[PDB]
């Protein structure tokens, strides 16, 4: 009955908790401290996890979640009824855990050399390369190599780390892994939904496009853009061109119109990472929000040690299922890109502290794209020129179409790249696309939805999605996709909120109490509830709706119609079996 | 889905 149920819950939730923070701490020691003696830590607890959702897991099963009257309780045991890899046989068990390990460690130590010169890593410095050079066998090198070196040597691990995937979710009532990422979501129309989302964002997509792609016809040249077909996929300043940002200075519409070098002014001003994050922790406080502890401050890696080596430098944040003890992870670098990554992970260190007091199993966001929509939303704000201007970053029309430049290359071009991710893991996972076909069909994807093509041809070996982290590491991607369209919904809110009038764009909800409240009791609800629930509370409405980003960009869209008709500019790519000679 | 949350991190 009710009352066994609930009594399973309690066990459950605290001995998870115990167990959870064992594992979390045992994470962090060997992130920031890779040894042995931290590895062998590591193997422990992963096993206890391990036995610990076998054991729990198999007793949830045994009860009938329909038969139950309340529903925080019915979500509770519904979840634990899924063991995810813990599902599997020790032996499958453990080499899947082989497999991911490897994988993680072959893309992590992958070096790009010269003949006889330095061998570059893929951060910092194949992503300066990417970011800065102007030059095209530059970032081809960097390009081509990256993936030569990365992609190549993964090729070998992910045919068996889809078998087994997919296998511990067939044991957990799935098809596929990918039908057991997308029911994180709880909405069957969710394929839908997000093919009609891309749908609405395609004309603003392709008119920054074939407006990109002029430019870069300006700057490399007639002989190697085709202004009918593809862009190159190199060129757009990002390695994986899933956001053009970097690329400002060859396409803004004014340069008649000056602005400061951000990462200049930052480095001669004296900014510090830590003072980055300070930053970004006065912005959430100035709305009413919870600060950080002191215990953040002194546990957290905010840029990399000295005393000695051998440490992940991925960015990432960190919940210790503690209600105490939160920490950010990065090896942080002194520039705009990263003083706006900066309030994104304060964001997910804030969903953290607004959830804390909810049993462990439902300290999470309302769905996967939920938790890094926050973060992204006051970041927004933090990326106005009123803003930055006040940080001492930058010094009318023309300055505003700029700006609003500058965010399309940011989040417009990001569109249809956290789209195609796992438009191919989907068909990876459901077995329409095998491993003979793995990057043709990456590149048809690439095609079709972002309008690209490779630089150089590629040949049988060659797994270009293994060189992009979240694939070998088995992160899911269309929460980002989700967290892009719902971030300008929760702007919108947010603003109006504030009382804030004329183009969205302009807004800036910096030290406004009355936005604080809405994210905060939306956070407040963690997974305890649907997230058209969370959704309604922030924005009024329970749907995801592209009407906000489309509002958002709206006097760009005009300006880019109105600048392509006159040009000329054909849009889209209909000579699309184009590539480079 | 019965594991705990990995550490979030950037698209
Ligand atoms: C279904 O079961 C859940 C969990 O046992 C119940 O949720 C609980 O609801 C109460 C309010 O009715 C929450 O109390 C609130 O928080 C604090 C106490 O921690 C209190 O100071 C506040 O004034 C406020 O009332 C309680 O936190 C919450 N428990 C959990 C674990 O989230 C729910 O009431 C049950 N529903 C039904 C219909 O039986
Ligand atoms: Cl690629
Ligand atoms: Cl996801
Ligand atoms: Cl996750």
């Amino acid at each position: 009955d009710e009352a066994e149920a609930s009594k399973f819950v309690e066990e459950y939730d605290r001995t998870s908790q115990v167990v959870w923070n064992e594992y979390a701490e045992a994470n962090w020691n060997y992130n920031t401290n890779i040894t042995t003696e931290t590895s062998k830590i590591l193997l422990q607890k992963n096993m206890q996890i391990a036995n610990h959702t076998l054991k729990y897991g198999t007793q949830a099963r045994k009860f009938d979640v329909n038969q139950l009257q309340n529903t925080t309780i019915k979500r509770i045991i519904k979840k634990v009824q899924d063991l995810e890899r813990a599902a599997l046989p020790a032996q499958e068990l453990e080499e899947y855990n082989k497999i991911l390990l490897d994988m993680e460690t072959t893309y992590s130590v992958a070096t790009v050399c010269h003949p006889n010169g330095s061998c570059l890593q893929l951060e910092p410095d194949l992503t300066n390369v990417m970011a800065t050079s102007r030059k095209y066998e530059d970032l081809l090198w960097a390009w081509e190599g990256w993936r030569d070196k990365a992609g190549r040597a993964i090729l070998q691990f992910y045919p068996k780390y889809v078998e087994l995937i997919n296998q511990a979710a067939r044991l957990n009532g799935y098809v596929d892994a990918g039908d057991s990422w997308r029911s994180m979501y709880e909405t069957p129309s969710l394929e839908q939904d997000l093919e009609r989302l891309f749908q609405e964002l395609q004309p603003l997509y392709l008119n920054l496009h074939a407006y990109v792609r002029r430019a870069l016809h300006r700057h490399y040249g007639a002989q190697h853009i085709n202004l009918e077909g593809p862009i190159p996929a190199h060129l757009l300043g990002n390695m994986w061109a899933q956001t053009w940002s970097n690329i400002y200075d060859l396409v803004v519409p004014f340069p008649s119109a000056p602005s400061m070098d951000t990462t200049e002014a930052m480095l001669k001003q004296g900014w510090t990472p830590r003072r980055m994050f300070k930053e970004a922790d006065d912005f959430f406080t100035s709305l009413g929000l919870l600060p950080v502890p002191p215990e953040f401050w002194n546990k957290s890696m905010l840029e990399k040690p000295t005393d000695g080596r051998e440490v992940v430098c991925h960015a990432s944040a960190w919940d210790f299922y503690n209600g105490k003890d939160f920490r950010i992870k990065q090896c942080t670098t002194v520039n705009l890109e990263d003083l706006v990554v900066a309030h994104h992970e304060m964001g997910h260190i804030q969903y953290f502290m607004q959830y804390k007091d909810l049993p462990v199993a439902l300290r999470e966001g309302a769905n996967p794209g939920f938790h890094e929509a926050i973060g992204d939303v006051l970041a927004l704000s933090v990326s106005t020129p009123k803003h930055l201007h006040s940080l001492n970053l930058l010094s009318s029309d023309e300055h505003d179409i700029n700006f609003l430049m500058k965010m399309a290359l940011d989040k417009i071009a990001f569109i249809p790249f956290s789209y195609l991710v796992d438009q191919w893991r989907w068909r990876v996972f459901d077995g329409s696309i095998t491993k003979e076909n793995y990057n043709q069909e990456w590149w048809s994807l690439r095609l079709k939805y972002q309008g690209l093509c490779p630089p150089v041809p590629r040949t049988q070996g060659d797994f270009d999605p293994g060189a992009k982290f979240h694939i070998p590491s088995s992160v899911p991607y269309i929460r980002y996709f989700v967290s892009f369209i719902i971030q300008f919904q929760f702007h919108e809110a947010l603003c109006q909120a504030a009382g804030h009038t004329g183009p969205l764009h302009k807004c800036d909800i910096y030290q406004s109490k009355e936005a604080g409240q809405r994210l905060a009791t939306a956070m407040k609800l963690g997974f305890s509830r649907p997230w058209p629930e969370a959704m309604q509370l922030i924005t009024g409405q329970p749907n995801m709706s592209a009407s906000a980003m489309l509002s958002y960009f709206k006097p760009l869209l005009d300006w880019l119609r109105t600048e392509n008709e006159l040009h000329g500019e054909k849009l889209g790519w209909p000579q699309y079996n184009w590539t480079p000679n | 889905q019965g594991l705990p949350p990995r550490p979030k991190i950037p698209p």
